[PDB]
């Protein structure tokens, strides 16, 4: 089994690197399922990016986006880290408002920063679209469940 | 000339606002090598100090810009 | 291109109107899966005369020929789908709100009593349609709590 | 042929049918109206640094 000793996110690379190993050695390089699993790796590896691109903002540029794509934030500790940063973002944002080269744009500053301050306003998924985010659930589940269906006949 | 300019603008509208900032650069860009081009004559240093005289009333509309520009009274 | 635009949102207002008539899932339709017929006649690889390397490319050919009819059924349905939308946009509303510039006559000026509120049109469709309610703790009850914790001595 | 009894639409199939295109941010009509709606001050204000009134409507002294 090599590689697929371990589950698909229960490994210790991220999900995209891991897909990739696992598509090599399910495999080889002249099949079709051996594309379409490595472009599914660079879908996953999009996600990674576009994960640690609005994760750097609070973690930092090394943010170990394996922890936070095994497990993301409950909505909680996003509140709670957006918290951690509101000191910076109210002073960088009275710096920005001072330093603007004219009075609309001030306001525009300090009205975009405090809707983005709130914390309330973090569009969750889940709260606007809940039975879409119950059809993207069931979008892994189910494909995970015709695994276990080629389990269960084997 | 209303014609003229409402065609100028017409197509001028239907640019993305980059093409316009280039173009209009390069064209002033040019005119104004043109005039730094040739010394020694009466109409391009007239030209530089019109240019200078723009500036200068850039620069008084910007310090009193409720009032106009600052005119010597 | 202001009536072109007008009529892309009347369709789709009609696209989300003759899909919530039928209340369906919303990625359903957009997912190729729901589209595959799963009860195929499946070829058997033992009746089409394969050499030792000739199986893994029946394999891949059935696959992507299941996979594009499973797609180009996904289209075929998009195409009905965009009929039936097209032609139940014409009889329609159009009632729909102008985008919030700011409000500049012919000789005249604008003022800044005018672009704030314009920006204050915009910040107000940043805030989501329906948000967690996510309190982050005033000031007045963190220090009230803090000082009841230090007349107990904590 | 175990192969065969499983769904033969990708998981990127349905990652690339499902995700096609990119969304739509809600700050990008802020950020581009405000800069438009800069100009917008800029030019037109009587208040405006770079005002264009004395360029229009000249003067008269």
């Amino acid at each position: 089994l090599g590689p697929q000793m371990e589950a698909l996110g229960a490994s210790d690379l991220l999900l995209s690197e891991q897909i990739r190993v696992i598509t090599e050695h399910r495999y080889t390089p002249d099949r079709l399922q051996y594309k379409e699993g490595m472009k599914l790796a660079d879908k996953i590896a999009a996600q990674e990016a576009a994960l640690k691109e609005e994760l750097k903002v609070i973690y930092g540029d090394n943010v170990d986006v394996k922890h936070f794509q095994a497990s993301p934030r409950t909505p909680v500790q996003q509140l709670f880290d957006s918290l951690k940063n509101a000191a910076a973002n109210k002073e960088r944002a009275a710096k920005e408002a001072a330093a603007a080269a004219s009075p609309y744009l001030a306001y525009a500053v300090t009205k975009k920063q405090e809707v983005q301050a709130d914390p309330s306003n973090i569009p969750f998924d889940e709260v606007l679209y809940p039975q879409l985010s119950e059809e993207l659930l069931e979008l892994e589940l189910s494909d995970i469940r015709e695994d276990e269906i080629a389990l269960e006949k084997a | 000339i209303e014609a003229e300019a409402a065609s100028i603008l017409d197509r001028h509208l239907a640019k993305p606002v980059a093409q316009i900032r280039k173009e209009q650069a390069s064209a002033y860009a040019s005119l104004l090598k043109r005039a730094e081009t040739a010394k020694g004559a009466k109409w391009a240093e007239k030209y530089l100090e019109d240019v200078k005289a723009v500036q200068w009333f850039d620069a008084s509309v910007a310090e009193a810009p409720a009032s106009g520009p600052k005119v010597a009274a | 291109k202001k009536q072109a635009t007008e009529n892309l949102m009347k369709l789709l207002q009609a696209y989300k109107d003759i899909g919530d008539a039928k209340s369906e899932p919303l990625l359903k339709n957009h997912n190729p899966r729901t589209f595959e017929d799963r009860d195929y006649p499946v070829p058997d690889f033992r009746t089409q005369n394969l050499k030792a390397g000739d199986v893994p490319k029946f394999f891949d050919t059935v696959i992507s020929t299941r996979a594009s009819a499973a797609i180009a059924s996904k289209d075929k349905f998009w195409a009905g789908r965009k009929t039936e939308a097209e032609a139940a946009s014409a009889k329609a509303s159009a009632a729909f709100p102008r985008v919030a510039v700011p409000e500049w006559k012919k000789g005249k000026t604008v003022s800044i009593e005018n672009l704030n509120t314009v920006t204050d049109k915009y910040a107000a469709a940043l805030v989501p349609k329906r948000k967690l309610a996510l309190p982050v703790l005033p000031e007045g009850v963190k220090k009230a709590v803090e000082d009841f914790a230090a007349s107990v001595g904590q | 042929d175990r192969v065969l009894s499983l769904p033969a639409v990708s998981k990127n199939q349905v990652l690339e049918n499902v995700f096609h295109t990119a969304p739509k941010a809600p700050v990008e009509h802020l950020e581009k109206m405000v800069s438009a709606n800069s100009k917008v001050y800029d030019a037109l204000n009587l208040q405006s640094k770079r005002v264009l009134i004395w360029q229009v409507k000249p003067a008269l002294f």
